[PDB]
């Protein structure tokens, strides 16, 4: 009755792209 | 050149060649930097500050002051190389690179010793050159921003500074947080007279001297997610523009005009048409509020004082209760309000306080807090009003809602604002609020008579009296009498003929038809909706059968005599 | 820093300079700007704020005002009030906009409106409007604050408060007490309105509030309803918002001691005074030069005067 | 799909190395009845955890070679598949989906896969959310066309929480209920496996011990089922035993049960 039930949203946990390093 | 030529700009070389704009003011920051950077351990002051406040500008106005000689003995004739890092990623492709060509010109200071780096942008020094392998050029620099070795002027804004740098807390330590502060208004028109010269070079036009006091003034109230020095001159320059686009001199006005087309709120001396209409607001108004006078006359009033430029610049245009019967004319009043000030009634900012039940339903006024769903929409109301500062904000059914609703509007009906749940004060100073509360026959009692008066107690027995005298007029509005129900008769047929009828039908009501509609539309206690209900009762329902038989049809003019 | 001689100057006329934007409200002022030099001369207690002021009483008779004022004593303007309200904060989770989110809930970075601006500037009046209109959870928060003058954050990091001018705006003393007569039988002014009512707004208080929250909290002044006399020095310094900025372009307003003491007369409330004079002079002279402006019967280089011809 | 992420259950219960399932030969057919449709042929089996849902895969495995195949099951190998394990490992984008994608082209190649896929729950969110590409987003085109046969297993609330909320996921699953087994039918699974635990533990475990097993633990555990409280009891007994040293009854499956649960004697 009445309590209120806060979401509470999380961060967003995602993917990350890459900058890669160059080899021969 | 050399290294650090390729990777930033001579920001005093530029300063010899006067490429740099004159700082005036700032003599407070230019001192406080000159006093970290002459410091032994640590040499680095980053320059933090609102987005706009001129940070960056600091540094120009350290250039010059290096070679002008007001430099002190111990930063004597130093070059003060800003540093792009998005150059030095730049064909950063094999494992080595960003770190060799971060230390190359780290040699190069070392080598040349008058080097004083000035990083903007120092939020991105950790995470440049970042990758799956590769170490960023804030871990590079960490021994040598500790021990000395290298003066680093940083300039990242307050809020770059928490979010990326003080998440980094060895980074943190290693720099001096010089407060840039926002500038005054009296800072700001010496900035704006200092940087005259360099917009009547490039607009070639004069800037008044008026134009730069109104321009520090006028951006300052009527601008608040934007911080002075720059929003001052975004005025100034615009304005330049306008009258290199019309080619003399930059008005007072000509100021006005480009914040009044910018924020959209009117701030400039009237067309001598809207000077006509705007002391003909009320007869304009009365085209559609039939009666009401009182309640028309005190929100023209409130338009007339904001339009003389006698709006008080903490309170908000105007702050109105719209008590009364149902039906009188509450909502459309604030309809043609909405009307007048721009042209149509879906402009009208309509919050409908019925929606608002319960107590956490005003998130829905002001957004979500941080941590939670919807906080990136951050308000239903926040942000009607960061689009359009100057606005008619309607609540509907203002009595509708929770006791404390309507208390997280305590600061927006005297100072003005409402902070975001995000963090953002937006200004309710431009706006018009307007609260209809809904305040059947006789009350309790013997009584001479048939009232007000039961409107504004029962007003303060509901909201709380520190929402009443934040409120600048409550206005219990009138039963609408028969001689305005028969004015009222003649404005409901013209929203069914013209707008509903064109279909080549036109709809003529002879003058015992519009008495037939106002003897049955007419009770005192609701007023105007017995009304429209009459008329879809006798008119265009009766009507809406004779077009589908088509016995009165596309092509033909409707009349309406009278019944019985 | 050890004080300019000035700077001193100013510190020893401090409720004299504050009297320049608050008219009577005397205890007040006095007990505000005792606060500032106990802070100045370096007897402040590093333990707890500079002052933890409740301004209970009617409301709008100069409670956000003083806070007002006293930003402006101490920095020039009155955006370095950090006035992070509480009559938003109705429930229990908007107390995670004056921490900011935990870590990974959405605004941790850029969370805090309180705590942020405080860890800008430690030394920073603090304005809580409308306490009474939290929720009490964020006094709990809140009760951190009295007592070491450090807050933690919803970061998990601490800011300093110890220099902190707190002060919680408390509309509570509006029930009877926004009603300027009380009860039965008594006497005038002075004697029903302040012998008889000044115990129920600190009554109000203690049953709303945890004791040890106002144990903590130094100073709770129940404040004056403006008397006819804190009326007519406020008329001309009301007249000093019109006849300033707004009216200073080429136009000089002058009001005769006529146009004044009218009013006085049609602007005083005995529970009040700060907002219908607030209104009658928007209603009777603003609303009157509004029309004359546009219809330029008062153009620019004029004195229009304002005088009352009825009597 | 590569013996990478899981391993082929067919060619196991060929070589005979998966447990002999007594019991649950409704359910298996339920499975078959499920995977013989021509769309939306993904059995999900609904069950507490540990009532023996791979044990009815481990017998549907076993039914494949045994050729109790309805025709369109014949010769197809039932590669189980960890969804957890295509996840572990991915903080950088497209790891997950390229070890998605692999795993179902080799689907498409190879042609007689049947996927069993535990821990449904997982699906939802796989990837970093159903607006991001998810392994509940990859799936669902094949999985309603019936060109990807996947056996799942949910717990009830699993199903309720992810799948049941989940709008288009309902229709590409069909639910089959693995129920909790009864007394007399956990004593028969007991009966059957008995020729694994004697002969890995190299003990003899009596007729008086299984009737034990299935009526102490129901009468003593209580937050864990039957159909694995009640093998756990003569498998660490069988060890105890083996590490003590050989014969389990009543008395030695008892000081077993005595070990967790907070009895002294
Ligand atoms: N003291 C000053 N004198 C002259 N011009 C100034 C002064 N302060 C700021 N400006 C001008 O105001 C504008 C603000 O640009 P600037 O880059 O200096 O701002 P900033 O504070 O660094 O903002 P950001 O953080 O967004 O980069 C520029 O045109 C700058 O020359
Ligand atoms: N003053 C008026 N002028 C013109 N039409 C009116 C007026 N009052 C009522 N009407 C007619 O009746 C309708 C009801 O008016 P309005 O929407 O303002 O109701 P209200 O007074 O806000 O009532 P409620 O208490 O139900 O909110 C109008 O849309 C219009 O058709
Ligand atoms: N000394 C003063 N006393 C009272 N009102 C004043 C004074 N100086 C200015 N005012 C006017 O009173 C308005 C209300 O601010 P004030 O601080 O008086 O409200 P308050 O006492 O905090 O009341 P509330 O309970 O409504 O918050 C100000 O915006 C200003 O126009
Ligand atoms: N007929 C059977 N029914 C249920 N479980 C069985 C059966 N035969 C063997 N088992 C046992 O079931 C276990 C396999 O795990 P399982 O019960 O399928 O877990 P879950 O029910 O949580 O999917 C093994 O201990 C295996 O020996
Ligand atoms: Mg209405
Ligand atoms: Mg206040």
């Amino acid at each position: 009755m009445k309590v209120l039930i806060l979401a509470c949203l999380v961060a967003l946990a995602l993917a990350r792209e890459l900058e890669e390093l160059n080899v021969p | 050149s050399l290294v650090l030529d390729q990777f930033g700009r001579n920001l005093t070389a530029a300063a010899m060649e006067g490429k740099l704009d004159p700082v005036i003011g700032r003599e407070k920051e230019i001192e406080r930097v000159m006093q970290v950077l002459s410091r032994r351990t640590k040499n680095n002051p980053v320059l933090i500050g609102e987005p706009g406040v001129g940070k960056t500008a600091v540094v120009e106005g350290l250039a010059q002051a290096i070679v002008h000689g007001e430099v002190p003995e111990t930063l004597k004739d130093k070059q003060l190389y800003t540093l792009d890092l998005g150059s030095l990623v730049a064909g950063s492709r094999y494992r080595g690179d960003f770190e060799e060509r971060l230390k190359k010109v780290l040699k190069e200071i070392n080598t040349r010793g008058d080097i004083i780096l000035f990083i903007d942008a120092l939020h991105t020094l950790v995470g440049a050159g970042a990758a799956e392998g590769a170490i960023d050029a804030a871990s590079i620099l960490k021994p040598k921003l500790a021990r000395g070795e290298l003066q680093t002027i940083g300039a990242t804004t307050l809020d770059e500074y928490r979010k990326y740098i003080e998440k980094d807390a060895a980074l943190e330590r290693r720099f001096q947080p010089v407060q840039v502060g926002e500038p005054t208004v009296e800072h700001t028109i010496e900035i704006l007279k200092g940087l005259r010269d360099r917009y009547e070079a490039h607009h070639r036009v004069s800037i008044t001297d008026a134009a730069m006091v109104a321009a520090a003034t006028l951006a300052d109230r009527y601008i608040n997610d934007r911080f002075l020095p720059d929003k001052a001159i975004d005025l100034i320059d615009e304005a330049g523009a306008r009258m290199r686009i019309r080619r003399a001199e930059v008005d007072d006005e000509q100021i006005a005009e480009v914040l009044g087309n910018w924020t959209g709120i009117p701030v400039f001396k009237l067309t001598e048409a809207e000077t006509t209409r705007l002391l003909r607001m009320e007869e304009e108004l009365h085209k559609r509020i039939i009666g009401q006078e009182d309640a028309v006359k005190a929100v023209s009033k409130a338009i007339r004082r904001t339009r003389a430029g006698l709006k008080d610049p903490k309170r908000p245009s105007g702050s109105f209760i719209f008590a009364g019967p149902s039906g009188v004319g509450k909502t459309e009043l604030s309809k043609a309000l909405a009307n007048f000030l721009f042209g149509d009634d879906d402009a009208l900012i309509q919050i409908d306080m019925g929606e608002f039940h319960d107590r956490f339903t005003a998130s829905r006024l002001f957004g979500a807090p941080p941590g939670y769903v919807g906080y990136e929409e951050g308000g239903q109301l926040t942000e009607k009003v960061r689009r359009k500062p100057f606005s008619v904000v309607l609540f509907d059914a203002i009595e509708k809602a929770h006791q404390e609703i309507y208390n997280s509007l305590l600061q927006v009906l005297e100072d003005g604002r409402l902070t975001d749940g995000q963090g953002r004060t937006v200004d309710f100073k431009n706006t018009v609020l307007i609260f209809t509360s809904n305040l059947k026959p006789v009350g309790l009692g013997f009584s001479k008579g048939g009232m007000k008066q039961k409107v504004n107690d029962e007003l303060k027995k509901h909201f709380r009296p520190e929402f009443l005298n934040r409120i600048d007029d409550i206005i219990v509005f009138h039963q609408l009498t028969r001689e305005e129900i028969i004015r009222m008769v003649d404005l409901m047929i013209s929203r069914v003929a013209g707008q509903l009828k064109s279909k080549d039908m036109a709809l003529v009501l002879t003058d015992a038809a519009k008495a037939l509609l106002a003897k049955r539309g007419f009770d005192p206690v609701l007023g105007a909706r017995p009304l429209r209900r009459t008329i879809q009762r006798e008119i265009e329902d009766q009507l809406s059968e004779k077009i589908l038989f088509e016995e009165v049809g596309p092509g033909q003019v409707v009349t309406v005599d009278v019944d019985n | 820093f050890k004080l300019t001689e000035a700077e001193t100057t100013r510190l020893l006329r401090m409720e004299e300079e504050l009297h320049k934007r608050i008219i009577g409200q005397e205890d007040a002022v006095k007990a505000v700007s005792k606060a500032i030099r106990r802070t100045r001369a370096g007897l402040k207690d590093p333990k707890r704020p500079s002052g933890s002021f409740i301004f209970a009483g009617p409301s709008g008779v100069g409670k956000t005002e003083l806070s007002k004022a006293l930003a402006n004593f101490l920095f020039g303007d009155d955006d370095a009030l950090i006035q992070i309200d509480m009559g938003e904060f109705h429930d229990r989770f908007t107390a995670s906009r004056l921490f900011g989110a935990p870590p990974g809930y959405v605004g941790y970075e850029e969370g805090g409106q309180l705590t942020e601006k405080v860890r800008r500037k430690p030394f920073s009046v603090v304005l809580f409007d409308a306490i009474e209109k939290a929720h009490q959870e964020i006094y709990n928060s809140l009760l951190q604050v009295l007592e070491d003058g450090r807050l933690t954050d919803g970061q998990g990091r601490t800011v300093d408060f110890k220099n902190t001018v707190l002060i919680f705006t408390s509309n509570l003393g509006t029930s009877d007490i926004s009603k300027p007569v009380g009860l039965g039988f008594s006497k005038g002014g002075g004697e029903n309105d302040y012998e008889r009512m000044k115990q129920k707004v600190n009554d109000e208080l203690k049953k709303h509030f945890r004791p040890e929250f106002l144990n903590r909290i130094d100073d709770i002044i129940v404040f004056h309803q403006l008397t006819r006399e804190e009326i007519i020095r406020m008329v001309d310094l009301m007249i000093s918002r019109v006849a300033g900025q707004l009216k200073s372009k080429d136009m000089a307003l002058v009001l005769t001691d006529a146009a004044k003491a009218l009013l006085a007369k049609r602007g005083f409330d005995p529970v009040l005074g700060a907002r219908p004079l607030r209104r009658t002079i928007q209603r009777e002279i603003e609303d009157q030069l509004s029309e004359k402006i546009l219809f330029e019967e008062v153009g620019p280089g004029q004195v229009v005067t304002v005088d009352v011809d009825n009597w």
